[PDB]
DNA sequence: GCAGACACTACGAGTACATA
DNA sequence: TTTTTTTTATGTACTCGTAGTGTCTGC
């Protein structure tokens, strides 16, 4: 046998070990101790637990009747036009004999993928054999789902988890794994964790694997601190025209190793959410374009950053 | 629990391929009487009664009364395997969501058992289709399907008219018009190409081409088919199966008379 | 034996223990082979720090030669890795047993970021679903090109560029492994040409001493063609010293008597204006005057005019730093 | 069976008194459904946008006995009733309903047989069977060649005998094009906030679950006017834990809010125009701008609107800097798109985004512009090409 | 220099069409002894290991021993415009890339030259167990070929069983299961159509039908096949060709998880 | 005025097929002697020469020398309504700007006539200088076209050889290359099957695929094809369809690698 | 033994879109 | 209270229509 690792050792099986989104998360445990779910789409960022969640409220739904009362359906699945015309149809027309209050559960994961034609065609189905199967769907993207499926679902949305939240399951797994740690190297696994649970139990995993102790030394050995927060500081000083600054900034990103396009990527992604005012982040917005066009066509050095980040302490002094 | 052992699966096999593009469900009712089936299309144009009583089969156990819903490809896709002189056990427990059949279809001790899941089909009621044919005749079923496929080759509807000597089919088309005209034929040496008329009041009426079409391939069902049709009542063809039991296809005529 | 092979490939680190640079993330890759705990890698970075050495030095170390072939399925850009690709023989991969012996299987997917997102859509349930049975390795040099769903099914190592302190001693190693005559200039400059990638290390001093039969800062910088640090100086020191005309001379003489090329002249011209202590307004004019110029030597235009311009650059915050004062 | 359906399911109207959409409407298509009367059932006695309406259900009959409008296409926004009122309209009017939506098959061969099994045959009943209604729901998502088969149907000259009601939810849909010039054209209005507050009330009463008309109408709002959204939504949030419902429950974006495909017009209004008087700073009214142009779609047509209408409007900009500076974004949006289609780099695909709201910090002002549809491009284009 | 002839075409045909989808590039190991071809699928799950008997073939000659890597698409498009009754010449240097195919055309009047250019896989040898098998069923090759289509109807993986009783095969789908159960039907006129139990611990394991309907294809070349499972080592397919050589094919099961419940 | 009829209607559905995608139109022209076409392709690489004599033809009636232009997308269209084994007849004013084709309807029960617009085209006649040719082999029609049709599948384009032995096809491609012979054919019963050789200088020259595919879609016009060749004289494949005339076609060869020292 | 019919997959072809 | 159309150059993915073709039925 081989041992699994923390991010599917430690998935939860009930849903009252799920952190995190906690009215959400106690009504979908009020239904799994009920029944009668309606079709339920949640969305939200990765490694939240909504593919957890709607597993955990489907296995605590169905019971021992999940191998003949569930279908499950990926990415990694075909599910076009032709899958949910035939095989989504033939089952939610199926007859499936279940106690009161429990349905059939047709569980579409990482809804996203599927076209919009499929989507059309899911639409029908959902609606006529609501008696007798339910929908859950997880997902990233909303907008990705087509709006007739976002009305016929309660759309669920997960926020991203806290550091306190993150805490209490890291404690839990370190109680599991009798792993010694510091505060600060807890505090350097969420901060390397950015909201994510995979994320913090494989850097937790790789850490006590690495080295066998938490602290901030032997976490920031393995992991790595987040960019888009260094970048923020980088268009703060080109805000200010402080070119020297802005340029210690990029060069020891350039050092890092890290290529122009994710350097571009994470300046345009702190422009559009920064507090600046909105003429001067359309100026930004626009030189960074114009930049990245030119990073687009292969001219991609240290200089033509230099020269992104001199235009955009330009567009400072140019009323 | 119950169980129905077919004696053969070519009455089965003929039966399935008959209503294979007609009807999208099976809706085997099961009492001590026998297995019925009383299925209509969605736009009400045709209608299937079938009836198997318990004399017909090996073997009948029928402890309750059963509603089997199932696929109709899903059952094409089991007797395309099967075999035409086989028995066949169609069996289903009380309550169950599946239905077995068990068979040694290839006459190589081959022991297949093909299960199906029920459809849960929403229980619509047809009590009794009325029966007070003024024109009933008899005709043999290949001759039957030979016209329709006739008519076929040419048209998209038949114009089907009865009358004390016969029933004349008629086809309009581009390429042409397709006609015959029924006889008295009842001079062979073969009982089943005999036609016997007991008519009156003479009915004229349109049909579409592949639902007769679709009737008409039972023809090695039996030997000799029964045409019921009257005025504001729908056709029926009828084939009297040798000991199992009787079919019935109901067809609705066209809105643009002739 | 000897083959015919270049040095960048017949010197691979075949083990773990070959490769210089990142000694904490080999050390707890190292650590989950032991363990028998390796998880989904995801090995991001500049081109030439090893990653593919890293995963195929781990593939070998986990698995013997009579049963590589049935453990391994490895992918590249050079392959088609469609969506029917994830749907076909990488989940028929993953979600089958091994042939000969019991184990755990891997899934190389070189160079991921040129996979579309539908694939690593695909990806995710394979990843997620098959984790006991078989491992993911995706290698990227675009960490962006990866979707952020597949970024949290796999634990990230970030080989950064090597150090050219601890690159020395992996040149040594091949320079004794090919008797080549190296002076410590030569070393200096290899792995200052090279900037954090053993590739162009091994190239550069291949080729040098291929073209002259050792390898000093002359012999590399004629090879490579790189002007020198001196030339980059003088050329500093004559656009900001005297006027137009006798500068853009000294230039013109300095870059056709050495043969120097504008790219390589703007690249050690940026980095030395950033060690000039300059005025703020200058230094941001002097970066988007050097940004306009070399974004113009991307297409067909004359190098004569655009070493004038670059001049110009100058010649126009001379005066300003003069009288700034 | 209380616990074995939704709400939506439970509370779904039976009988044409129960239902939640506009009055003008329901009778419009009960009338329209009633012209058939004389040639379905054989009997002749049956027991602005209105104005074309009212004057084509009283334009009269062909010399054939029937409707000049043989098809009723329902269009609207989702989850306001158009199923419903179909469906309830056919039952009422002694119609037996036929439905063809999809998730079937959908190909021009098994849609034309599909539509010659449902209308040109009488019911296998005999007498006393109901005649068929067909009911074409998402009629949007066919191809043309469906529609094609559709019309051939309508306009053969194979009479056609009964009625036909498609259902779509985009009227400007390519498919549908021709199909607005032969049909009965009838677009759903949202539905008023104080009959859903009164429904939701009716809902919440009967499920036993305390809730105040204020809070209902900010769900109301938050759902913008969706029936089933609604009540999806209450059956969620009530469950049985709690009884009474509170108002940040529905304030909080984490259950209810789902993503609006904005129309064109309401697109470039919301750009033009300033909001009426918090929602007053210039950072929220630069991210909602942002979210509506993208969650919109269809972004060569929204630029087409802002290129053909920003010279319409009230200008305060006398010196023309804005306008340059809008034609410089506008090339800036083209220099992009033409950089993504050459060098094959499509992360450069997420700056044009950034082109709509550009204009609503240009010319964002207090009046009510006139926006126009864009037709000056394609008209170019087509005259180039000739 | 290697020359080997092939008989009759049609068996180069049916090895071919069988490993067309299947195998990647064809491995030919030569030696004194015959022609050798152990190759993995391109999904690393299957493998195939022929062996063709130096007796076999009209005239074999091979000096030094070869391993000759080629392409299956190239060969398939040989071997497509090529007769069932003509004989075939293999032709190989020691230091050359060209693969020569001599046959007849179908008109039987003119020579056909083709040749075709060796790769270089370097790949490392794959070790065979050839250990003792807890299950081995002989059964006619048409009925394995016909359950396998009639299997893949229902579902996509197959439960395959076999114990004292027989080789029983399970398909549990999405209309539902088909479970067909053969044993003992020796007691025909023919010698091909029967099924024998040699071995007696019993063994349940689920494969893909993509994999085994592939495997099928071969039924032209062996009349009996065999099949030999174990709880450990993979599905083998034995077929025996009458006086060439032989044909195993290995399939690796599917990784299945029981429920929590 | 211009009128003439035709014996077999399958002679112009044979013929105007190899044309269709050849060459973009066809020029006809008009003397006692018979109907000559010269065209040459858009590439100026394929040259098509058709002699229809006037002892061929049911009727022929020709007073002046006139020369008609008619297109290719046009004619193929008319050609696929007409029949088989009925009568063409062709029809030409002498001031008038149409041509007129009368034939049966494949009905059989009305005649059909089409009109034709004549392109007035501006050419001249290139010339073929008649020489003799260092090689001269005849060769069945349907058999060159399987050969043609089998070096598609190989390479882009094909290579011509011919000794005193016979007339070596050969075709190097990325797979490997196909070689294919034939020689002394002589001892068959039918006399289109003599494979022969007529001339003694060997020629080896590589020529167009397409080209040569092209040509081959004319075989059943003709029994037997030849085949002429020299060092720098271009591809002649020569068809001796029936009794009212030939049809020569010259393929000039490719531009030969620089292989010298 | 050879013509007609059944479903089977390979292949041609049209369309959409590609960001946060 | 306001709606018609094909360009951007590859690469991929989806969906649908069509055509050889292996095999089964029948006289
Ligand atoms: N709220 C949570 N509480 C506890 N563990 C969690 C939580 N969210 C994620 N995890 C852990 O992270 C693993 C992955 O969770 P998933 O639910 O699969 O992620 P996800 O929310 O589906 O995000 P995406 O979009 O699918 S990548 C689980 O197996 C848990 O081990
Ligand atoms: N850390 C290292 N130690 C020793 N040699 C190295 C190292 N990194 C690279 N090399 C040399 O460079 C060659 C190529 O390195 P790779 O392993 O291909 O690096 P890479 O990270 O995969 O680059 P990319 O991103 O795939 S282009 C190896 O064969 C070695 O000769
Ligand atoms: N008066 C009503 N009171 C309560 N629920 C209602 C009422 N009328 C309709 N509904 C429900 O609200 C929903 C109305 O949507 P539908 O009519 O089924 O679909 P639709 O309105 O056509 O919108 P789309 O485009 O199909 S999503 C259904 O779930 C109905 O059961
Ligand atoms: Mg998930
Ligand atoms: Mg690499
Ligand atoms: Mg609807």
């Amino acid at each position: 046998h081989y041992e699994l690792p923390w991010v599917e050792k430690y998935r939860p099986v009930k849903l009252n070990e799920i952190v995190g989104n906690e009215d959400t998360v106690s009504r979908l445990e009020v239904f799994a101790r009920e029944g009668n779910v309606p079709n339920i789409i949640i969305a939200g960022p990765p490694g939240t637990g909504k593919t957890t969640s709607i597993l955990c409220l489907a296995r605590a739904l169905l019971g021992p009747a999940l191998k003949d009362a569930m279908l499950e359906l990926n990415a990694s699945n075909d599910r076009g036009i032709d899958v949910v015309r035939n095989k989504i149809k033939m089952f939610a027309q199926q007859k499936v004999t279940l106690p009161k209050g429990r349905h059939k559960i047709i569980i579409l994961d990482e809804a996203d993928s599927m076209t919009d034609g499929a989507q059309q065609a899911l639409r029908r189905t959902m609606e006529i054999y609501s008696k007798t199967t339910r929908f859950a769907l997880a997902c990233n993207a909303s907008d990705k789902i087509i709006e007739p499926i976002q009305s016929r679902c309660a759309v669920l949305r997960y926020t991203k988890l806290t550091d306190a939240q993150i805490l209490t399951r890291l404690m839990n797994v370190i109680e599991k794994e009798r792993v010694p740690y510091t505060d600060d190297g807890l505090e350097a696994i969420i901060f390397t964790a950015q909201g994510d649970m995979r994320q913090a139990l494989n850097n937790l995993q790789s850490t006590f694997s690495g080295f066998g102790f938490i602290n901030s030394e032997n976490v920031f050995k393995v992991c790595d601190e987040p960019h888009p927060l260094l970048v923020k500081e980088m268009i703060q000083h080109c805000v200010n025209a402080n070119i020297d600054e802005a340029y210690k900034i990029l060069a020891h990103l350039w050092h890092l190793g890290y290529s122009p396009e994710d350097i571009i990527g994470n300046i345009f992604r702190v422009c559009k959410t920064f507090q600046m005012a909105e003429y001067l982040k359309l100026e930004f917005i626009k030189e960074i374009g114009y930049t990245h066009m030119k990073i687009a066509e292969g001219v991609n050095s240290l200089l033509q950053m230099a020269g992104l980040l001199a235009r955009l302490c330009q567009k400072t002094m140019a009323p | 629990m119950f169980e129905a052992r077919l004696v053969q699966g070519s009455i089965l096999k003929k039966v399935l391929e008959a209503l294979k593009d007609l009807i999208n469900e099976a809706c085997w009712d099961i009492s001590s009487s026998g297995v019925n089936l009383q299925s209509m299309d969605s736009s009400h144009v045709s209608l299937v009664q079938l009836t198997l009583r318990s004399e017909g089969f090996d073997t009948y156990r029928c402890d309750r009364n059963l509603a089997m819903g199932v696929n109709l490809t899903s059952m094409s896709k089991i007797l395309k395997c099967a075999g035409n002189e086989d028995i066949i056990t169609l069996r289903a427990e009380d309550n169950a969501d599946t239905l077995a059949l068990v068979f040694e279809a290839p006459n190589q001790e081959k022991v297949s058992d093909y299960e199906m899941k029920l459809m849960d089909l929403d229980v619509e009621q047809l009590g009794i289709p009325e029966q007070e044919y003024s024109c009933v005749v008899k005709m043999p079923s290949g001759e039957f399907a030979r016209i329709c496929r006739d008519l076929s080759h040419i048209g998209d509807a038949v114009v089907i008219s009865c009358a004390k000597d016969g029933v004349k089919f008629s086809a309009s088309g581009e390429l042409g018009n397709g006609n015959i005209k029924l006889s008295q034929t009842s001079n062979v040496d073969k009982e089943e190409e005999a036609v016997t008329i007991e008519m009156n009041e003479p009915v004229q009426l349109t049909f579409a081409l592949r639902y007769l079409n679709f009737f008409t391939k039972a023809t090695p069902l039996s030997s000799t088919v029964t045409l019921s049709m009257s005025a504001d009542v729908p056709l029926v063809v009828e084939y009297k199966i040798a000991d199992m039991g009787h079919l019935k296809y109901y067809l609705a005529p066209k809105i643009e008379d002739e | 034996k000897i083959r015919n092979l270049p040095w960048v490939e017949k010197y691979r680190p075949q083990t773990l223990n070959d490769l210089i640079s990142h000694q904490d993330i080999l050390s707890t890759i190292q650590k989950f082979i032991n363990e028998d705990r390796l998880p989904h890698l995801l090995l991001y970075g500049p081109p030439g720090t090893g990653k593919t050495s890293t995963i195929l030095a781990c593939a070998k170390q986990l698995y013997k030669d009579k049963e590589f072939g049935s453990m391994v399925l490895e992918l590249n850009a050079s392959d088609d890795r469609g969506i029917d690709i994830i749907r076909g023989p990488i989940l028929s991969f993953a979600s089958t047993r091994t042939i000969f012996k019991k184990g755990f299987k891997l899934v190389i997917l070189d160079e991921a970021d040129a996979m579309t997102q539908d694939a690593q859509n695909a990806l995710r349930r394979v990843i997620e679903k098959f984790t006991e049975n078989t491992r993911f390795c995706l290698i990227c040099n675009y960490l962006s090109k990866i979707i952020p769903a597949l970024q949290s099914r796999c634990t990230r190592f970030r080989f950064g560029p090597l150090t050219p302190e601890l690159m020395v001693p992996r040149l040594e190693h091949v320079v004794e492994e090919e008797k080549v005559d190296i002076s410590e200039d030569g070393m200096k400059a290899l792995v200052t040409l090279s900037s954090g990638d053993m590739r162009r290390a091994l190239n550069i001093l291949q080729s040098t001493n291929m073209a002259f039969g050792k390898v000093t800062e002359e012999t590399v910088y004629t090879c490579t063609g790189h002007p020198l640090k001196s030339d980059i100086a003088n050329i500093l020191d004559w656009m900001l010293n005297q006027d137009f005309t006798t500068a853009y001379r000294n230039i013109t003489e300095l870059k056709t008597l050495k043969g120097l090329a504008l790219h390589d002249i703007l690249t050690e011209i940026h980095l030395f204006v950033h060690r000039v202590d300059f005025p703020s307004s200058v230094r941001i004019h002097l970066l988007t005057k050097m940004a306009d110029i070399e974004y113009r030597l991307s297409v067909g235009t004359n190098e004569k005019i655009q070493l004038s311009s670059l001049i110009a650059a100058f010649q126009v915050t001379r005066d300003l730093i003069v009288a700034e004062a | 069976a209380s616990s074995h359906c939704l709400w939506v399911d439970e509370f779904a109207p039976r009988h044409y008194t129960e239902l939640l959409s506009d009055d003008f409407t329901n009778r419009c298509l009960l009338k329209w459904l009633k012209l058939w009367d004389l040639v379905v059932f054989g009997h002749e006695r049956p027991s602005s946008h209105e104005q074309v309406l009212e004057e084509m259900l009283e334009a009269g009959l062909d010399p054939s006995q029937r409707p000049k409008q043989k098809v009723a296409l329902l269009c609207g926004p989702p989850g306001l009733g158009k199923t419903t009122l179909a469906h309830v309209i056919a039952r009422h009017a002694g119609y037996s309903v036929v439905e063809m939506n999809a998730s079937d098959d959908r190909s021009p061969e098994v849609f034309r047989t599909r539509i010659e099994a449902a209308t040109q045959m009488e019911s296998v009943l005999g007498a006393g069977g109901k005649p068929n209604c067909l009911v074409i729901d998402e009629i949007d998502g066919a191809p043309v060649a469906a529609i094609n088969v559709l019309l051939s149907i309508l306009n053969r000259k194979g009479l056609l005998m009964r009625p036909i009601i498609c259902i779509c939810n985009d009227q400007f849909a390519p498919s549908l094009r021709q199909l607005k010039q032969q049909a009965f054209l009838l677009h759903f209005p949202p539905t008023l906030p104080s009959r859903l507050v009164q429904r939701l009330q009716e809902v919440s009463l009967r499920q036993g679950m305390r809730a105040d008309p204020g809070v209902l109408a900010a769900l109301c709002e938050k759902t913008d006017n969706d029936i089933r959204a609604c009540i999806n939504t209450l059956q969620f949030l009530y469950s049985r834990g709690q009884r009474e419902l509170s108002v940040r429950d529905v304030q909080a974006t984490r259950v209810g809010l789902k993503d609006q495909r904005r129309g064109l017009f309401s697109v470039w209004q919301e750009v033009f125009q300033l909001p009426r008087a918090s929602l007053t700073s210039a950072s929220q009214r630069f991210y909602r701008v942002l979210h509506a142009a993208a969650s919109a779609g269809e972004h060569e047509k929204v630029v087409q609107g802002l290129f053909d209408n920003f010279l319409r409007l009230r200008l305060r900009d006398s010196s023309l800097g804005a306008v340059c500076v809008a034609l410089d974004w506008l090339a800036f949006d083209d220099l992009l798109a033409g950089a993504a289609h050459h060098s094959q780099s499509f992360q450069l695909l997420r700056y044009p985004p950034f082109l709509p709201v550009a204009f609503h910090v240009l010319f964002a002002s207090s009046h009510t512009p006139r926006i126009t549809f864009p037709s000056s491009q394609q008209e170019a284009q087509n005259r180039m090409s000739q």
